RNA sequence: UAAUAAUGGUAUGUACUAUGAGUAUGUAUGUAGGUUGAAAACCCUACCCGCUUAGGAUUGCUUAGCAGUCCUUCCCGGCA
């Protein structure tokens, strides 16, 4: 009975702790990206001769 | 020019505000979040319940704002409970001002505070044409 | 323009509006009047309840189910009850927008929507310097 | 200066400091807020509870110094309780200042700590001429 | 297939209270079956969903950068 009472006393903290803090940690990070392009010109010289 | 207040009780769930000048008035905010699968899919439901109470004694008999005539105090309590999915918070916000104006039209600008009711009052929804 | 909402059930106490296009959304505004005697003078007490409920289907998971199927609809509810005497609506109007401005900082501007408070918030009372 | 303490158990109505070097020494503050009704006036009362403890082995026998005298360690606790209406804090302070001087002339300068009481000790009230 | 139960739970509405979401109550306990009883159906079967175990998928392919998944097992949970 004492063990069960201690159980009932602690798991309020268990609920206040574990699921909430784990989901708080989980609610972080995700994939995203950005991109762009150009038609930049690269020139190589050739002598007129 | 509005006097601010400062917290009284600090908790992971509840924050109690109150004016140092007038301890009668207070504003507190407690919120509970629940881990829910409505359509066999997980949802982030957060239920933020807000209370704002002011003890304002204002019977003030006609034209008697004259002298040291104290009146007993009366309650003015405002209860708001907002619950919804955190993922849809952006549109949940959008619904929120619709609730503002809807109440404002029928009550703030309307005459529902006296206890009357107008079914013909303009009531509008969140979505647009 | 936002789509007008029309009543479905009218009563001396409760009026329930709904959108003709989609009647799932509702706005039920109930009233509840009682007689309160405090300062050897009966006062007119109104307990004005307002419930605004909107329904928006799913958080819409990407791909997979985006062909012809929708995950069951969720519920978004905002409940507001306004109490106090009817002899002093003028101050009740003033505090209501103050409550509106108070809730906005936590919800509309702050991150209280996602479920996280802010003890360093800046809220003010209805009264003014 | 002296050694500052850091709080080790914070709560909305319970804050306890203790010295990091000597964790035995403590200072606890408890505030109990309650609303009390007096004649035609609702009153907001607060009780200030303050406990200061210093654990200390008191007397060195005569005037030596040595290792094999580790005498029992005893306690020195000073508890102070303040109660009064919130808005009367302005005058609440002054009599507290009076309470300081009032016990000063009896204990700090008098032999009240020994166990003796002086009927002709100078005692004054908060009010002044 | 299954009964005794401790059925201390949860969610959703009701009346009171409320400077409280506290009190009590109805309803249901992911989806359907067997079953007396304590019909708030205790429990087992089957099907879905989310955990956990440690294994894998062409592991490379790509004139573009892929891809934020998939299958099995351990696996506990979505009324006790």
């Amino acid at each position: 009975s004492l063990w069960l009472s201690f159980r009932y006393e602690i798991m309020p903290l268990y609920y206040q702790s574990q699921d909430v803090l784990d989901v708080i940690a989980n609610s972080t990070s995700e994939f995203m990206t950005s991109r762009d392009f150009v038609a930049k010109a690269i020139n190589i010289g050739i002598p007129l001769e | 020019a509005n006097k601010p207040m400062q917290p009284i009780t600090s908790t992971a769930n509840k924050i109690v505000w109150s004016d140092p000048t007038r301890l009668s008035t207070t504003f507190s905010a407690s919120l509970l979040r629940q881990r829910v699968k409505v359509g066999i899919a997980e949802l982030n439901n957060v239920s933020g319940q807000y209370v704002s109470v002011y003890k304002r004694p204002a019977p003030k008999p006609e034209g008697c704002a004259d002298a040291c005539v104290i009146m007993p105090n009366e309650n003015q309590s405002i209860r708001t409970v907002i619950s919804g999915s955190a993922e849809n918070l952006a549109t949940l916000k959008a619904e929120w001002e619709t609730h503002k104006r809807n109440v404002d039209t029928l009550f703030a600008s309307g005459n529902a505070g006296l206890g009357f009711l107008d079914p013909t009052a303009a009531i509008v929804s969140s979505d647009t044409t």
